[PDB]
RNA sequence: UUCCACCUGAAUAUUCCCUUAGGAAGGUCAAAGUAUUAAUAGUAUUGAUUGGUAAAGAUAAUGAUUAGGUGUAACAUCUUGUCAAACUAUGAAUAAACAAAGAAGAAUUCUCAGUGUUAAAUACACUUCAGGAAUUUAAAUAUAAACAUACUUUGAAUCGGCCAAGUCUGGUAAGCAGGACUGGCGAUGCGGGAUGAACCGAACGUCGAGAUAAAGUGCCAAAAAGAAACAUAACGAGUACCACAAAAGGUAUUCAUUCAUAUUGACAAUAGGACAAGGAAUGUGUAACAACUCACCUAUCGAAUGAAUGAGUCCUGAAAAUGGAUGGCAUUAUAAUUUCUUAACUGAUACUCGACCGUU
RNA sequence: GGCGGCACAUCUGUUACAAGAUAACGCAGGUGUCCAAAGAUGAACUCAAUGAGGACAGAAACCUCAUGUAGAAUAUAAGGG
RNA sequence: GGGGUGUCAGAAAAGUUACCACAGGGAUAACUGGCUUGUGGCAGCCAAGCGCUCAUAGCGACGUUGCUUUUUGAUCCUUCGAUGUCGGCUCUUCCUAUCCAUUUCAAGCAGAAUUGAAAAAAGGUAUGAUUGUUCACCAUUUAAUAGGGAACGUGAGCUGGGU
RNA sequence: AGGUAGAUUACCUGACGUUCCCAUCUGUGUGAACAUAAUGGUACUGAUCAGGCUCUAAGCAUCUUUACUUCCGUGUUCGGAUGGGAACGGGUGUAUCCUACUUGAUAUGAACCUACC
């Protein structure tokens, strides 16, 4: 039976990282958040004012508003049998940019790099390059031939038991 | 006459019959609570564009 | 014998160092993060500061705006370049602090091209009054914030002498006239310190007390022939000469290598040589 | 692997794909599970996928062609007969002598008795 | 007035050590954990045997002391005072609780009171280890078999091929000693290394 | 608490109550009525994260704890053995929440306005990526999904639950009390476990023919023949859940490992001595010296012997009240147990094919 | 059932199972208050402890240097900062 | 905003009924039965010692493993539109962990009297003072005057001393 | 090469010693005035006679620490699954995931803007 306090069961969640106490980076207060960005809510217990609720810790939300001191973050909360939208205003101390679209934003740039050359190759009449191939799960490896010149064999067999003591 | 106090049994099965209802797209596009200046800037342009659209209707 | 040395590995394993510059005693990170925090709804708009640092021999003023990559200096002005404007000696006075602050304002305004509508005050008669740049037509002045670092802000401190020069130079810096050389008496007390009256009253006081004491403190002033009465007038012309040409100024520098590292080969050889000697 | 205790599987041969499609083949047309009777019905469903008869159906499935996802989805799951599933019982892996898990090329023997 | 051993034999519940929240714990029966020639250097006693517990169970402090006494008396009789060193490798860090019931009493509204101490051992965990000379090895094996009658569950006697409580088998310890990597430390060994500042 | 067929089909969470045998909000459920629908996921993969559980640690912080060196009992210091639900550096597996192209499927070029930020902006922010015009374009993990998806209204019943477990807490323990996740029973019949609410297989319209599942193949009872062994002189063994058995002991038996004597001659036994070879000579023994005998040495006799450890099986440990329960008969180089061989066989309302009835 | 207790409004650590939720008359404790400063801000300083020195002065009075990651303090229970 | 409901989403509220009544409940206690066996009872393993010497004739500490349902607990599964709730008298049957009689072995068994153990439950196991008593404790007698079960056997079998 | 402002916050710390300073920085002289305190020690201001003594910075060490990699070790633990074995206790096999401590090798900073050399 736990209590119903605001910060119940937070001995280890709100504890600072080992050898990571005190003031934080200045990149935390210097990062530029724009509407539509992806951020991660991380309750920094060193700052007690404006501490987001512990249920939002580690959740990835989107920026929906930018205020002089706080950033409007929008997250989905699971309720009895539905999902509701929660709109928080969190200072930049308790949020962090998310890399959830890091790989996707590279693939976006890779296809746009090829598309840029395509509109130029079309003017010159040469064939235009194809878009990068889509990602696939690890495919069955094809048949390959292994040269016997630099090969060595090691027999694998069950091992005789030896008492550790 | 003691009774069982609590159980989460069958609760996840119940919650997934009619599965987790997602919010609609219009739930993410709400504007209440936005920046005061940004709302002031947006309203000024919308008023300007609408007033310019309406004078064209009068012209034609 | 009894040691109980608290420096064992258990001490260092849980030890957490401070920030590198705080560890060096050069940055007040608690106050810095207050002056670096631009409004989050002013996306990437620079928040300019004035970094006024006084060394043992010069006054350093720099206009900076913070970035994640590092602080970027928009413009800077030093008191070691004052002799170009006629201030040969005493480059850490209250007077040299004013000139450096004034020079930085004019140098910055010229860079931005706004040096013609923002002129501030020019006559030395109104040097001791509190002046703040105001709007010209509809154009606001250049705004900056003072960064004093690890300096106590007393009434007569020179960090506000630089700040006073900027305001007279046309650059708007928020302030109050309670930590100037006046903040008491009136503008004549502030004007005397800005023009070096305090400096050119100890030279004559020392002369009337002891000749050797005079040569002790102002030895390079007799060598340059700078009479105490000449100090007041040279600061008038320095302000005039600064306001007519502040546009900065114009090789291979002899580099001195210091020690250089040892490679892994020499380091291994040194250990083996020491081991071989022991046998 | 997650559903191993409930399925058995392996790698089919060409004959297994041939006999499965020829005897138990069916296509989902207009929401109806219509068995394969002619090449005209195959062309009407999968003709746009460059599949017109029952042999491209076999070839595309066996070789895993560029149109596998659309061709395989139209193929309704095969309803098979019963057969002696396991040596011990279907409560253990085929490796331990049981019935479920990956049989590799030995899935063909089970399908021969099941088609 | 002690409950039968079958009541507190299974490992149940979280560990319940003596702490600031668990007060009124009676003192454990066993106080000595090293017996025999405690100060014998690592070179006098090469033999090593163990009692290995093959059951996951609680071992009471009373059974620890009873085993310690039997080994002590049997060994002084056989191997003498300066012929063996036996060390007990389990400590009673777990406290068992008793719900003592005395119709002028409650039925089930109560919690246990501190009852005794025991060790939560696991399968393959060494319980008791010893070391003696070559001639006294039969004395150990006989006396260690008799000690197992005081424990519960299954125990097994293992004759280690290593040195006297070291981690090195007998020939490796022999060659490491002759090179100089082994330094005597009264009752154990110190490993010479090639780390730290060099001597002068 | 009064007729039939057909279709769908629950519940024991959460909040409030003078509430605890009861109510209301809400969840699950049904029926009606819609929408071309930024309105699919109890799944996996790839990418960036979150957590502090299992584990791990213990001169790494807190606390507990055995011993040994070295230097100045004590204190330092280097080791050593063992620990923590209310200790922790580190830290999984399983998980949680993101992204993988919806101001409506991309992108680019030109043109471009209103407010505000700004020192000023042509930077920047929001404005259907204000707006407008051309060109290009259906691409951006796997799988599934149009009787899909999103629902709206109205309303019923229910909120005594119980069981299982490669889970946990209180308790000595309980067919005890209380929980986390899931599957069940309740609400559920069928084939099997002899019998059984929950175990195993599998869920049901009326039927025919076949391959099957669990599990079985001496008879009751449908169906099996062969192979090897450890058992079985006993109410021993014999279908999990399951309806019981322990520590310990055995010159009982089988297999395996290790050591020693093993032949040119061990052990067992026979004869002499016991002062190649003999102990103050072993025991019996004479009051004791004596005599027999023992260890031991010769002679005799010619195949293995002695000791230890481990793993199976068997026996003892093993005593309750009506007469009785591998289900019964009965078996005993099995008709028991363990493992196999044979493209052997039997069998559900489940699967396949076919005929008919109904719902969509 | 009564007597007892309050698990009746309530907070902390743990049971508790590394998202959220989360039982027992499970475990160890706490609340019905306190504060014109113990609220707001600015500046200066560094704490517990130890070592070495200084008349009375000693194991504990005060002064000085050095080491000192908080081992102090922060109204209170505990946990965080 | 304050005054306040602490049963804290917030009635204004003392007992006793053995003279009692009603609607119900095995959602729930008092008796049997069932799971458990802490407690009660019985039986083992090891061997420090006791036993003049002698661990084991007879014992057996420190530990440790079981069995029983003849004690008392723990629980609340059956029974609340009722299973007549103690003991004694009477009578039958069952268990053996055997008190006697029968057959054996061991002893710290000379005889006698005893003590430990095995086969064996077909036969026996009493009379009374006090107490409702089960129990208990006394006086005898006997080959012995053993321990228990059967809804704590047995009330359309009695009795009604207890409750 | 040096100085100012920084961002990463030990590869940056701590102890033991070493190497320059030409500019710069530091240490350095003084107390009349602004200002300061019990003390010109600090903070403040005025200055330039001396100095690389310290600081700072560069390098040294079988240096503690910290940071990467191997190894530890597929050993701990773990998700799924029997009419699998065991009287219990606990522990397989199968399809999978897979730490930690330790030890060993390497490293002891990289890098941004402005000014001066």
């Amino acid at each position: 039976p736990l209590s119903n306090g605001r910060n119940r069961r937070t001995r280890k969640l709100f504890k600072r990282p080992f050898r990571g106490h005190g003031l934080s980076n200045t990149s935390t207060i210097l990062h530029t958040y724009k509407v539509g960005d992806y951020v991660t809510i991380l309750c920094n217990s060193s700052i007690q004012h404006g501490l987001p609720y512990k249920a939002f810790h580690g959740k990835t939300g989107r920026v929906w508003n930018v205020n002089p001191h706080a950033i409007g973050v929008m997250v989905n909360k699971k309720v009895n049998n539905r999902i509701v939208v929660k709109r928080l205003h969190i200072s930049p101390e308790h949020i962090k940019p998310s890399g959830c679209q890091k790989d996707f934003l590279e693939r976006k740039a890779a296809v746009a790099a090829i598309r840029k050359q395509n509109i130029q190759l079309k003017k010159e009449g040469k064939p235009l390059l194809p878009l990068p191939a889509k990602r696939l799960p690890k495919q069955p490896r094809p048949a390959e031939l292994i040269k016997g010149a630099d090969i060595k064999f090691t027999t694998v067999a069950p091992l005789k038991f030896e008492e550790l003591y | 006459s003691k009774d069982k106090n609590r159980s989460s049994h069958n609760q996840s099965h119940k919650a997934h019959r009619n599965g987790f209802y997602k919010p609609k797209k219009s739930a993410y596009m709400s504007t209440k609570g936005m920046n005061v200046q940004v709302l002031k800037n947006t309203k000024a342009q919308r008023k300007f564009a609408l007033a310019k659209k309406l004078e064209a209707k009068k012209a034609a | 014998g009894f040691l109980k040395v608290i420096k064992n590995r258990a001490y260092f394993k849980k030890y957490q160092t401070q920030f590198r510059r705080r560890r060096e005693g050069k940055t007040d990170y608690y106050a810095r993060r207050k002056m670096i925090f631009q409004d989050k709804d002013k996306f990437k708009t620079p928040k300019y500061r004035v970094v006024v640092r006084i060394t043992n021999k010069t006054v350093i003023a720099q206009i900076a705006y913070s970035e994640i990559i590092g602080d970027k200096i928009l413009c800077a002005a030093y008191s070691h370049e004052l002799p170009r404007y006629g201030v040969k000696l005493g480059l850490t006075n209250y007077a040299a602090a004013y000139c450096t602050g004034l020079l930085l304002a004019r140098r910055l305004l010229q860079k931005l091209g706004m040096d013609k509508q923002f002129v501030g005050v020019s006559d030395a008669a109104k040097l001791g009054e509190d002046y703040t740049p105001e709007e010209v037509d509809e154009r606001r002045p250049f705004k900056c914030i003072l960064d004093v670092g690890l300096a106590r802000t007393t009434t007569g401190s020179k960090v506000f002498a630089v700040l006073k020069g900027m305001c007279d130079g046309g650059v708007y810096v928020p302030h109050s006239a309670t930590r100037f050389a006046g903040a008491g008496e009136n503008e004549e007390a502030l004007r005397s310190r800005i023009l070096g009256g305090h400096v050119a009253a100890y030279m004559k006081y020392l002369s009337g007390e002891d000749a050797d004491l005079y040569k002790k403190q102002f030895g390079r002033f007799i060598a340059a022939g700078i009479a105490p009465e000449a100090l007041e007038n040279i600061y008038i012309e320095a302000h005039k000469k600064i306001r007519e040409n502040p546009a900065a100024e114009k090789k291979e520098h002899k580099k001195y290598p210091t020690s250089k590292k040892l490679t892994l080969e020499q380091r291994k050889a040194a250990i083996q040589a020491k081991l071989a000697k022991l046998a | 692997r997650l559903v191993d205790p409930y399925v058995t599987y392996g790698y089919p041969t060409l004959e297994t794909v041939q006999k499965l499609i020829y005897k138990r083949g069916a296509l989902k047309i207009n929401g109806n599970r219509m068995p394969i009777t002619s090449n005209c019905m195959i062309k009407k469903a999968l003709g746009d996928k460059d599949v017109v008869c029952v042999d491209d159906l076999v070839h595309e499935i066996y070789t895993v062609g560029k149109h596998f996802k659309e061709v395989n989805n139209k193929l309704a799951p095969f309803k098979l007969n019963g057969a002696k599933i396991a040596e011990k019982n279907k409560k253990i892996h085929f490796i331990l002598g049981g019935g479920f898990g990956n049989r590799e090329l030995l899935i063909n023997k089970l399908l021969a008795n099941m088609i | 007035g002690r409950r039968p051993g079958r009541c507190y034999r299974l490992v149940r519940g979280h560990p319940y050590p003596k702490s600031k929240y668990c007060r009124g714990v009676p003192d454990p029966r066993i106080k000595l954990f090293d017996i025999g020639n405690r100060s014998a250097p690592c070179d006098d006693f090469p033999c090593c045997v163990h009692i290995v517990g093959l059951e996951r169970e609680n071992i009471s402090s009373e059974a620890m002391e009873a085993a310690r006494i039997s080994i002590n008396k049997n060994m002084l009789k056989y191997a003498g005072k300066d012929g063996f060193h036996v060390r007990i490798r389990i400590h009673p860090f777990h406290v068992l609780r008793i719900n003592k019931m005395l119709l002028q009493t409650g039925m089930r509204g109560a919690w246990g009171k501190s009852y005794g101490s025991c060790a939560r051992v696991k399968v393959g965990q060494v319980l008791i280890s010893g070391r003696c000379k070559e001639q006294h090895l039969p004395a150990m094996i006989k006396s260690f078999r008799l000690a197992c009658y005081k424990f519960a569950g299954r125990q097994k006697l293992v004759i280690s091929n290593k040195w006297g409580f070291t981690k090195y088998t007998k020939e490796e310890y022999q060659q490491l000693k002759k090179d100089g990597k082994i330094i005597a430390d009264g009752c154990y060994f110190k490993l010479a290394t090639t780390k730290g500042p060099l001597p002068k």
